[PDB]
């Protein structure tokens, strides 16, 4: 019979949040966390509300904190004792309602970076896939696994200060991810934009977003690399190479992206 | 009509690592330092 | 945002074309639409990353030569063997022909697929793939990026979107179609659950990319969000679903958990095992040991449990033995299964072997279509009549490329093609820029009041104990193996599930983020998809691809190679009756580079 | 508290309201100004201080090594300890 | 202005130019970038007006200085509603309290839809005023309505590119 | 508020106590140390049997009268002798 304590806010009512404790029989509820969850909206409190879908953790759409450290409440294991189970949403986040936070902002500037393969030349008629090597290819292998579940946006302190100016260990990870990229052409272009005060350099090498990856990935690593690849390959004319991509997006729909 | 909460600041409840500690030693050696500086200063001044 | 008093507060949007569903199939439209230059606005309830398609291990299709030399043709003759003579040879030649293209598009976008030696993309055998019309052995066809071919997929087709600079409506819950009184769609209506509000769609065509209804059966593998949306919209509007009988077992998945375990670990060189320890797979399709039609492994592995050969302490479950294959390639190929293993099972694959046990995985039925992924509302005088204004691509819908039975691989190459098909099919149809469309009067009457009175519905049955009841009969009366009189049994207890929505209640009356209401209006959905594949398998007096029937051990091609179309006689589930009507199979290829494929033995 | 309404933005870099940003930007200018103005006195202690033991060392170059060329006998132990 | 320096026209037309691309590659967002360079802009835009002078119907020059004005002027007009929507955020936070707690929570900010209002009006007319420079305003003020959007609900015509 | 040992706040001090008062202690200590053999070397404690009988001979040696001398016990180990006639 494990205790677990739910943090709780209606959004018409606007009261206090508070936490509000549910007894559960562990015997008829499944290892991880989020079936304790789902028991208790199913049994007890229908009105608990939280976002959930896979159950295999490869969507990342039940991010959570348990006990204080964020994680995936599918692949969260229970662990029974006296001490109550304390669940409540990311840190530092708006709640919309109970535990589903609000994570525009990390999606907007997941937008900004323009995560999408870039190439001088459009490909020519007849032309199959670009030529990539396995060892080219196995360079990203740590990175293209993320599944933006912002676990490790929430933990790093430098994002809980400065959430709409610095980007974030997730999506400086992905940054990274197509600079890397043997088939993107425009490495400069990246480099250029990501090399910002506030956007790449607010990290002070905290480590909390490596530790709490559900994944296992490790952007603090991934972060590293990508500060010393752009203060060696700095040069006078990257300010002037980032206006002519702005001029080159002058068309483009509101929105956030490259600017 | 609906309007959403705010959470406190994490550090109040967040769980800690150890590098995550260090760091801030990291941080705080030149704080340190100026402290003790001003320390032995009042001492030279008000104490013997 | 415009602003009018439907009770609640009410937003009018007009756009050239509206897609419903964040997917892969989805996300390629909306891509695609927005290339031709139409004015697009794709609604879903989810973060589009996080749709089911991330969940795809194994890969797409694809008739290059990276590995072996192959054609197209080949990839077709094995798609319609598959189908079990159900498909419509005309949608598969379309997609096998463009499945290169496609392939080598999405790479282009930057998806991270493995690669060869040569640096081409790697390709992988999948079951139910063969090489020279059959006479030549197994193909490696299913390009892949290790065991998370899905989750690129959906971020390349996410940044796909983002290059275009698609306008997305997130975290909206999509509520019946709008219909004109003479039988056009002109839109949709949906709730969004950040704010409260209800938003008006109208756009001249719309295209249905939900999920599949997987969630209506205890043990799937299905997400908690695919709860077949888009096909229960288009039964509340009249029109028809298409061969909702035909529901796919996946052979390999987690037991109890219910997790996938990609058939590229039988793929890779993966055998199953039972009790005596024999590759009981040799007896049943022993050319294809392994690498048999998916319908056929389940129903296998379904009897040698009933034998008791199974393993485990119950003799619940069969083994699958990936322990002797090095541990390198284990690593390499199939990375995703070890950590799933790991948690879920607390195996280790390297040394130990996994528990399995077949589970709904995919449903080939879905909304009628043609080849240009047109919805279908078929009539006597003619089969093939098209609603004017709606269209249908992924999981949601049922253009018969897939037939009684699915080749794995194949869906994630119908998501693209017909995702692409889609949206060239609008673009033809609307121009650039054309007068807005014009609503009907009465536009979302009906669903505003269905909506208010479920918010508003008090009763003693909750949503919960009602969709347990409703997984608990589908699980076990429509089992891998269907007998007659359990269905006829199952077809009376689902109408008296049908009939106790009325008494639903919710507590919560909320209207942002009311998960309980939104899993109310999802149950209605699950359960009316779920009626109709009773009826409708019950009607099937044979045994073809994934429906078998013990009374009917035998495939009836004289008076039973028809689609079968279901119908839901008033938009209430409460008051309605399903009627079941067929109409023939498209045989005939449209070109002559395929030729046509007769019905023969389905062996493997 | 209820913030204005009726807030004028700038329109161009000829028609500009008085914000916080520029208000940052005087407090630029008058950071940098105390930091010349602060210069003056390490530069100040540099060129006044001396060190010197008494007012013996000026006599003695005043009478025993007026041109700084007068060599001395050199005894280490003096200035050595030992 | 009062100078003695004379330039020919190809070091007039690089000076332009340079000062061009660095107004409009600097990251605008950040408030100390403007802060700590836009009185570097403003000596160097002097002394570039002051050469361009007798250039300003060349056919390359021209064209120059008339982008590098009106980039100016856009990143004036952002700058100053950005600032506003600033203030705002700091209100809202301050009215937390301490450690969010409301320990010595300020008093809220009362007309918080007014103000939101007002700054999404004022975010459609730099779209309308600076047609050519959309990439830098949704840079800076769209993405401050967005964090706005946060806080409060409500609708902007481009609420829906920013997942709202 | 949610306050957990293992919480950032509380942890961030600990590591904080104990990787700097050990050092500014020591510190401190050497400071003072160099303090002390400065004090020392310029005015060293010396202890005295009788204060009456030093009193009389630090008198004589200096040529002060008795008299215009006021003596004065500050504490019980510490007497403090001063000239009465002081502006
Ligand atoms: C390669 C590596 C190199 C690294 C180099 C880095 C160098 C950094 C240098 C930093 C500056 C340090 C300067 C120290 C100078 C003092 C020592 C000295 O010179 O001694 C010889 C000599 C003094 O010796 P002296 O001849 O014996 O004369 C005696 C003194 O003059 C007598 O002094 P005074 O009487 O004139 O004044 C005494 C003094 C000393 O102060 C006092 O005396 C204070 C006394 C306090 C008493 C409080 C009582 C409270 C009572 C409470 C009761 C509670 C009861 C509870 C009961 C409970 C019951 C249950 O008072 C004050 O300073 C004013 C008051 C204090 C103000 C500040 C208060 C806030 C402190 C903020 C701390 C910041 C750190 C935060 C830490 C946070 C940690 C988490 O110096 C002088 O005469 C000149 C003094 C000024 C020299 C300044 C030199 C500055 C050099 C700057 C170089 C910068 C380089 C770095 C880069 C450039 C940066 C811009
Ligand atoms: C082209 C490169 C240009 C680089 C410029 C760099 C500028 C650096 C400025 C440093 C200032 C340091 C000031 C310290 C305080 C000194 C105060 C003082 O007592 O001064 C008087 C005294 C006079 O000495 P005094 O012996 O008469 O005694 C004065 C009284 N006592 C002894 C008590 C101090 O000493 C000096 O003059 C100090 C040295 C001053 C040096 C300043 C920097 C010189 C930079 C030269 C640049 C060369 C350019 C090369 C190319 C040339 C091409 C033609
Ligand atoms: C506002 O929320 C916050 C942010 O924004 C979200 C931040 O970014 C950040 C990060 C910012 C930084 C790291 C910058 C540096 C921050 C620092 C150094 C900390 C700043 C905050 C503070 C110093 C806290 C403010 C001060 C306090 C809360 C006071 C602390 C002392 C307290 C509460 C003791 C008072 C107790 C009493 C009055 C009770 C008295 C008891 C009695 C009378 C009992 C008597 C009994 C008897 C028997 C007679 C923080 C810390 C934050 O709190
Ligand atoms: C575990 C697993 C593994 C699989 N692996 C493979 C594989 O390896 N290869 C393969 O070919 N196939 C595989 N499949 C099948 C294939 O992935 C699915 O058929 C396919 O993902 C269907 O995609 P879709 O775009 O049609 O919709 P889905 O991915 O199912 O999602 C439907 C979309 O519509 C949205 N939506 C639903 N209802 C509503 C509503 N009411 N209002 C608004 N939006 C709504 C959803 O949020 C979502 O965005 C697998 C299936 C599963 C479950
Ligand atoms: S790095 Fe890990 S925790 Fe962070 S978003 Fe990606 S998968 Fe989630
Ligand atoms: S915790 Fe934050 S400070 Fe860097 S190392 Fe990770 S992004
Ligand atoms: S529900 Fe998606 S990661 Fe758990
Ligand atoms: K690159």
């Amino acid at each position: 019979m494990q205790t677990f304590r739910v943090y709780r806010y209606d959004p018409l009512l606007q009261d206090k949040p508070h936490m509000q404790e549910f007894n559960i029989d562990l015997a008829q509820c499944g290892p991880m966390i989020l079936d304790a969850l789902i028991k208790i909206k199913a049994t007890q409190d229908s009105t608990l509300a939280f976002r959930r879908s896979c159950r295999e953790g490869i969507c990342g759409s039940c991010a959570m904190n348990i006990n204080g450290k964020n994680g995936l409440a599918c692949l969260q294991y229970i662990e029974p004792g006296a001490a109550p189970i304390d669940i409540q949403p990311l840190p530092h986040t708006y709640v919309l309602k109970d535990l589903v936070p609000d994570l525009s902002n990390f999606y907007n500037q997941y937008k900004s970076i323009e995560p999408f393969l870039k190439r001088r030349r459009a490909k020519q008629p007849g032309e199959k896939e670009y030529y990539q090597s396995i060892e080219d290819r196995e360079k990203l292998d740590g990175m293209y696994e993320c599944n933006l579940c912002a676990c490790c946006m929430t933990s790093c302190p430098s994002y809980w200060w400065n959430p709409e100016y610095y980007l974030g260990p997730a999506v400086l990870l992905q940054a990274y991810r197509w600079i890397a990229d043997s088939r993107d052409e425009f490495t400069t272009e990246r480099m250029a934009w990501i090399n910002d005060s506030m956007r790449l350099y607010r990290c002070h090498g905290i480590m909390n977003c490596t530790s709490c990856c559900p994944k296992g990935l490790d952007p603090a690593k991934a972060i590293a690399k990508m500060k010393a690849a752009i203060a060696a390959a700095y040069e006078p004319g990257w300010t002037k190479i980032v206006a002519q991509e702005s001029i080159a997006n002058k068309k483009r729909e509101s929105g956030m992206m490259y600017a | 009509s609906y309007k959403s909460a705010h959470q406190e600041t994490p550090l109040t409840y967040y769980r800690a690592t150890q590098h995550a500690t260090s760091s801030i030693n990291h941080r705080l050696a030149y704080i340190n330092a100026v402290f003790v500086i001003w320390v032995c200063d009042s001492l030279n001044d008000v104490d013997q | 945002a415009a602003g009018s008093g439907t009770r609640y507060a009410v937003h009018d949007h007009f756009y050239d074309a509206v897609v419903v569903g964040a997917g892969g199939a989805g996300l390629r439209a909306a891509s695609g639409l927005v290339a031709h230059g139409l004015k697009t606005a794709c609604i879903s309830k989810v973060f589009p990353t996080r749709s089911h398609t991330v969940a795809a291990q194994g890969g797409i299709n694809a008739a290059l030569g990276n590995m072996t030399e192959d054609d197209w043709r080949w990839h077709a003759y094995d798609t319609v063997k598959g189908s079990d003579w159900l498909g419509d040879q005309d949608a598969i030649e379309h997609m096998c022909r463009l499945a290169p293209q496609v392939v080598l598009e999405l790479e282009s976008y930057g998806l991270p697929f493995s690669r060869t030696k040569e640096g081409k993309i790697y390709q992988r055998a999948f079951g139910g793939q063969s090489l020279k019309f059959g006479k030549g052995g197994q193909a490696y066809r299913c390009a892949a990026a290790a065991d998370r071919t899905g989750h690129a997929i959906l971020h390349t087709l996410y940044g796909m979107s983002l290059k275009y600079d698609c306008l997305f409506f997130i975290e909206y819950f999509a509520l019946d179609l709008i219909m004109d009184q003479d039988g056009s769609c002109k839109g949709v209506i949906a709730m969004s659950m950040e704010d409260g509000s209800i938003h008006r769609f109208g756009a001249h065509q719309t295209v249905i990319a939900t999920g599949g209804y997987g969630r209506a059966y205890q043990s799937c593998t299905s997400a908690h969000t695919c709860t077949g949306d888009g096909g229960g919209m288009v039964s509340r509007a009249g029109l028809p679903l298409q061969d909702l009988e035909f529901v796919q077992f996946h052979p390999t998945g987690i037991f109890p958990a219910g997790c996938l375990m990609t058939e590229g670990c039988r793929g890779e060189g993966g055998i199953l095992r039972n009790s005596e320890g024999e590759p009981f797979m040799a007896r049943y399709a022993p050319t294809a040991k392994d690498l048999a039609s998916r319908d056929v492994v389940s129903r296998a592995m379904t009897l040698e449990i009933r034998e008791g050969r199974g393993v485990g302490p119950n003799k619940d479950h069969i083994y699958l033995h990936l322990d002797h294959l090095p541990a390198e390639t284990l690593r390499e190929r199939l990375p995703g299964i070890s950590e799933t293993a790991k948690i879920f099972a607390g195996v280790d694959v390297t040394k130990e072997p996994i528990p399995v046990l077949p589970t709904v995985h995919y449903n080939m039925g879905g909304i009628p279509t043609n080849w240009k992924a047109q919805c279908l509302n078929p009539t006597s005088s003619d089969p093939n009549k098209i609603v004017p204004g709606l269209l249908a691509a992924g999981e949601a819908g049922s253009a018969s490329v897939h037939g009684a039975n699915r080749l794995g691989a194949n869906s994630l190459l119908d998501l693209v093609v017909f995702g692409r098909t889609a949206a060239d099919t609008v673009a033809e149809i609307v121009k650039p820029n054309s007068p807005p469309v014009t609503l009907p009067k009465d536009a979302g009457g009906g669903t505003i009041d269905r909506f208010d009175k479920i918010r508003h519905a008090k009763g003693p049955v909750s949503t919960a104990d009602l969709r347990s009841k409703l997984q608990r009969t589908m699980q076990t009366r429509a089992p891998v193996y269907r007998n007659g009189d359990d269905l006829k049994k199952g077809c009376e207890e689902v109408r008296e599930i049908m009939k106790e929505y009325k008494d639903v209640g919710i507590k919560d009356r909320t209207l942002v983020w009311n998960t309980d209401l939104i899993e109310t209006l999802e149950l209605e959905n699950l359960i009316t998809q779920a009626a109709q594949t009773i009826v409708s398998g019950e009607a099937r007096k044979e045994s073809r691809g994934a429906h078998a029937r013990e009374d009917f051990t035998e495939r009836d091609d004289k008076k039973w190679m028809k689609h079968s179309l279901s119908y839901q006689t008033k938009p209430h589930v409460e008051e309605s009756d399903i009627v079941l009507k067929y109409r023939p199979v498209v045989d005939q290829p449209l070109d002559s580079e395929m030729h046509h494929v007769p019905p023969a033995k389905r062996v493997y | 508290a209820r913030v204005p309404e009726d807030i004028e933005f700038t329109k161009n870099r000829y028609t500009r309201r008085y914000n916080l940003a520029t208000e940052d930007r005087v407090k630029l200018l008058n950071w940098n100004a105390f930091c010349i103005a602060v210069t003056a006195l390490p530069i100040a202690y540099v060129y006044y201080s001396w060190y010197e033991s008494s007012e013996d060392t000026d006599m003695i170059y005043r009478t025993m090594d007026p041109m700084r060329e007068a060599k001395a006998d050199y005894y280490l132990p003096l200035l050595r300890g030992h | 202005m009062l100078t003695v320096d004379k330039f020919t026209r190809a070091e007039a037309l690089q000076r332009a130019s340079n000062l061009y691309y660095q107004v409009l590659g600097t990251n605008w967002e950040d408030g100390l970038n403007l802060v700590l360079d836009v009185p570097f802009w403003e000596s160097e835009l002097e002394k570039v007006d002051h050469m361009c002078e007798p250039y300003l119907c060349d056919d390359e020059i021209g064209p120059i200085i008339r982008n590098l004005h009106e980039t100016v002027n856009c990143m004036y007009a952002c700058e100053d509603v950005r600032d506003h929507i600033n203030e705002l955020l700091e209100l809202s936070s301050r009215a937390e309290g301490v450690m969010g707690s409301g320990a010595a929570a300020s008093e809220e900010v009362e007309n918080m839809p007014e103000q939101c209002g007002m700054v999404t009006k004022a975010y459609e007319d730099l779209l309308a005023r600076y047609p050519e420079h959309h990439p830098k305003i949704e840079q800076t003020v769209g993405h401050g309505l967005a964090v706005l959007r946060q806080l409060e609900k409500f609708n902007f015509k481009s609420s829906h590119r920013y997942f709202f | 508020m949610m306050l957990r040992y293992d919480s950032l706040l509380w942890q961030c001090t600990l590591a904080a106590g104990i990787w700097f008062i050990p050092q500014d202690v020591a510190a401190i200590s050497a400071f003072l140390l160099y303090g002390r053999s400065k004090s020392r070397t310029i005015n060293q404690p010396v202890y005295v049997d009788n204060i009456d009988t030093a009193a009389n001979e630090y008198f004589k040696r200096k040529g002060l009268d008795p008299t215009k001398m006021i003596m004065m016990r500050k504490s019980s180990k510490i007497t403090e002798i001063r000239y009465g006639e002081m502006y």
